[PDB]
């Protein structure tokens, strides 16, 4: 999943 | 020149506007000196309220200017120094000066409001509540930005970027919506400093939830951002890349707009860029692209970027190597068997194994997860033994066996599971 | 570009  | 604070006070307390002007200019020169400007001594002399009242002297424009410059420089300091300016009443007085017929006074007010807003979210929001946005944007409501003085436009862009900046909270949604059309226009301007600060503003606005990203992407700016990603000036590339990176942290559809705009064709250069921070932020961006859909992974493949990820894993600053490890774990979590096979054919195994010697627990966990995902793909092809041999040949089995006896529990569990199942 | 605050010299 994405990592901000 | 070189007045004492005592003499400045004496002149400012005279009942003589010209004596006050001369003393205020002397304060401005003291505050303008390259080394250790005596901000606190001026504050402690009590001069901020006088400066603030001088901002309102429409019949004496020179003293408006000198006091604006003095207060700008006081506000350029610590939060306590900026607070002293705000507590003097300066915000509405500067906003009133935005409408001055003297461009150098309007610009000085722009600058001061940028320092105040740049302090942090509370002063930013207070500048907005006092009504700064309308008159700032009115200064940029011209048919062609190129008719404005360059320094003035740069200061306007910089101040608008600080109204876009900071989090907890992010700027008011309605303020962002008000500013964005002007920011879009500034992003197409041809001055490098305007372009840099416009990019910084967009990078702030895309640093947050996907709804904020969407507000920016809907304005159609992603193609201009990708063009700027290609600029030769590092002050432009840095914020353009940060903004692109932020956008691909969003939905798969937001990421696809970056891909459609041509961004991946710039990554051969970004992933080999001599500036460490560019390589690191490019690899972070790649890791959020490889966390996307299989057809987006496929675009990474098609653009020839897997060899570049192998390169960054093999040799780069450690922080960049960590982002690369993340990019590989995301790739192998989301990819097809064919895509994962391709990764192995590009040489991922040996550099991955070499990074198991790092003293950072998180990167070890990430690499073990990736190795597991690759083994799963191999299981579906019946090639687990071939992969085991490859891992053993490059020294990887030794490193995993060692990791069985590791302080962190998740590391030990993962290593033992790998060995029992495949070795 | 990008600075939080700027002093005018």
């Amino acid at each position: 999943g994405k990592r901000k | 020149v070189n007045w004492s604070v005592e003499d400045i006070v004496k002149g400012i307390n005279s009942n003589n506007l010209e004596s006050q002007l001369q003393a205020t200019q002397a304060a401005r020169k003291l505050l303008s000196r390259e080394k250790q400007p005596p901000i606190d001594n001026i504050i402690r002399a009590g001069l901020i309220p006088k400066f603030v009242s001088f901002l309102g002297k429409t019949d004496c424009s020179p003293i408006q200017f000198e006091s604006a410059w003095a207060l700008t420089n006081i506000a350029s300091g610590t939060s306590e120094q900026t607070k002293a300016v705000v507590d003097g009443g300066a915000i509405p007085a500067f906003i009133s000066l935005l409408a001055s017929p003297h461009a150098h006074i309007s610009e000085q007010a722009v600058w001061a409001l940028g320092n105040i807003a740049g302090d942090g979210s509370a002063f930013r929001d207070l500048v907005i509540k006092h009504g700064a946005i309308d008159p700032l944007l009115a200064l940029l409501a011209v048919p062609d930005l190129s008719t404005l003085a360059c320094g003035y436009l740069r200061n306007l862009t910089w101040t608008l970027s600080n109204l876009c900046r900071n989090k907890n909270p992010a700027p008011p949604l309605d303020a962002v919506e008000q500013i964005l059309p002007t920011l879009v226009r500034l992003l197409h301007h041809n001055d490098p400093e305007v372009l840099a600060d416009s990019c910084w503003a967009i990078s702030y606005l895309t640093d947050g939830p996907n709804e904020r990203i969407e507000m920016v992407v809907k304005k159609g700016v992603v193609p201009q951002l990708v063009k700027l990603l290609g600029a030769t000036e590092l002050p432009i590339v840095t914020p353009a890349l940060r903004a692109i990176g932020n956008i691909v942290t969003g939905t798969d559809e937001q990421t696809q707009k970056v891909i459609d705009a041509g961004a991946l064709a710039v990554f051969p250069s970004l992933l080999t860029n001599p500036k460490t921070n560019i390589q690191k932020e490019a690899t972070w961006t790649m890791s959020n692209i490889t966390a996307g859909r299989q057809d987006q992974i496929q675009q990474v493949v098609n653009h020839g970027l897997v060899p570049f990820l192998v390169g960054v894993l093999s040799k780069a600053d450690f922080k960049t190597q960590k982002e690369a490890a993340w990019a590989i774990t995301n790739y192998t979590s989301g990819g097809t068997v064919e895509q994962i096979v391709y990764l192995v054919h590009c040489g991922i195994i040996e550099p991955l194994m070499n990074l198991l010697s790092a003293k950072d627990t998180k990167i070890i966990q990430v690499i073990l997860d990736a190795i597991s995902n690759i083994f799963q793909a191999a299981e579906k092809l019946g090639e687990t033994e071939k992969l085991s041999i490859m891992i053993e040949e490059c020294g990887g089995l030794d490193k995993i066996e060692a990791l069985q006896r590791h302080e962190n529990e998740s590391v030990y569990k993962a290593s033992l599971n790998l060995i029992e199942k495949y070795f």
